């Protein structure tokens, strides 16, 4: 019985174990990182087989209370849409470890730690059903990718790429957060199933939808803000350029 | 036997009860909406309760002064005059 939580925990265990060992034994670090990524990939494939495509309700749900009132909590869960994204994000990470396999002695253990943290965080984003906490993990990828781009990037313009990438995900992100708070105060919970079955005011949906689109028009390269992707993507490492 | 005759029922054991899933989904929706209404009611409480001073902890003087109104420095002038008899 393989649940959704073990998939999330596997990169966490791989990262915690990797910090215990020192940096002198570089072969152990790369071997353990690749092994953790590959077992996470296999676990993701196993989750595919035991996926009911007939029902419309969500698959494995793990609820961990967050607020004392159980008002909002980690509500994990996959469906037809979120499953393939989980499989893809589990599949891409071992490739990321493998591309820079020769230069691992130059990068160090921070590189694999950052990539496994990214895998954990990206898995947590796709397979969760809490609107607010999904926002938390949605821009939680700022720190690890900022580190990846900045520490191992271009020659001298690496600083500017990090700043443009970090700046484009602030104003729209928090303008989305305002809508998140209005939704939370209006309805009462951020559970996705509850929020789907709610009568929103006709004039209210326009503002909330605009706020949501403002923070998604930056991640999806829309017309106003898409110049970050070329510059911040050329000024990025090859393994950081394959998940971006 | 052969591989598929075992992999079949292996996958069938791996998969879960959908009736349990549907029941849990409708349940979770029911209690989540009830708790949502409860929290909406709770957020409506004013910062200052209607009673406030009526509360026994917010008086602290109606049951302290009566046992002090006999000490020197707090007596009505017409208390020591007729207390002799």
């Amino acid at each position: 019985y393989f649940n959704l939580s073990g998939l999330i925990l596997c990169p966490v265990l791989g990262s915690i174990i990797l910090l215990f060992i020192p940096n002198s034994r570089i072969r152990l670090i790369r071997l353990i990182g690749l092994c953790a990524s590959l077992i996470t990939f296999l676990y993701s494939l196993v989750l595919w087989i035991q996926f009911d495509s007939s029902t419309a309700k969500f698959q494995f749900v793990e609820s961990l209370r967050w607020l004392p009132y159980e008002n909002i909590n980690f509500y994990l869960g996959i469906d037809g849409i979120s499953l393939f994204f989980v499989i893809l994000t589990t599949f891409l990470i071992p490739i990321c470890i493998l591309v820079g396999w020769s230069g691992m002695r130059s990068y160090g253990k921070e590189y694999i730690i950052a990539f496994l943290i990214c895998e954990f965080l990206m898995i947590a984003v796709f397979c969760m059903l809490d609107l607010l906490l999904f926002y938390v993990f949605f821009e939680s990828v700022l720190i690890p990718m900022f580190i990846i781009i900045g520490v191992w990037g271009s020659r001298q313009r690496k600083i500017k790429a990090a700043y443009q990438f970090f700046l484009y995900t602030l104003l729209g992100s928090l303008f989305m957060l305002l809508a998140i708070l209005l939704i939370l105060f209006q309805t009462g919970t951020t559970d996705l199933q509850i929020l789907l079955t709610t009568e929103f005011s006709e004039r209210r949906q326009i503002f909330l939808w605009i706020a949501f689109f403002a923070s998604f028009a930056v991640k999806v390269p829309m017309v106003p803000v898409h110049i970050w992707l070329p510059e911040a993507h050329v000024e990025a490492p090859t393994a950081g350029s394959v998940i971006l | 036997g052969f591989i598929m005759e075992f992999a079949e029922n292996l996958v069938l054991r791996l998969m879960e009860n959908p009736e349990e899933r549907d029941r849990k989904a409708r349940e979770h929706i029911y209690e989540m909406h009830e708790r949502c209404k409860k929290i909406k009611e709770m957020w409506a409480l004013p910062i200052r309760p209607y009673g406030f001073w009526t509360f026994e902890r917010h008086n602290a003087q109606l049951r302290w002064d009566p046992q002090i109104s006999q000490v020197a420095g707090r007596r009505d002038p017409y208390d020591d005059l007729l207390e002799d008899n």
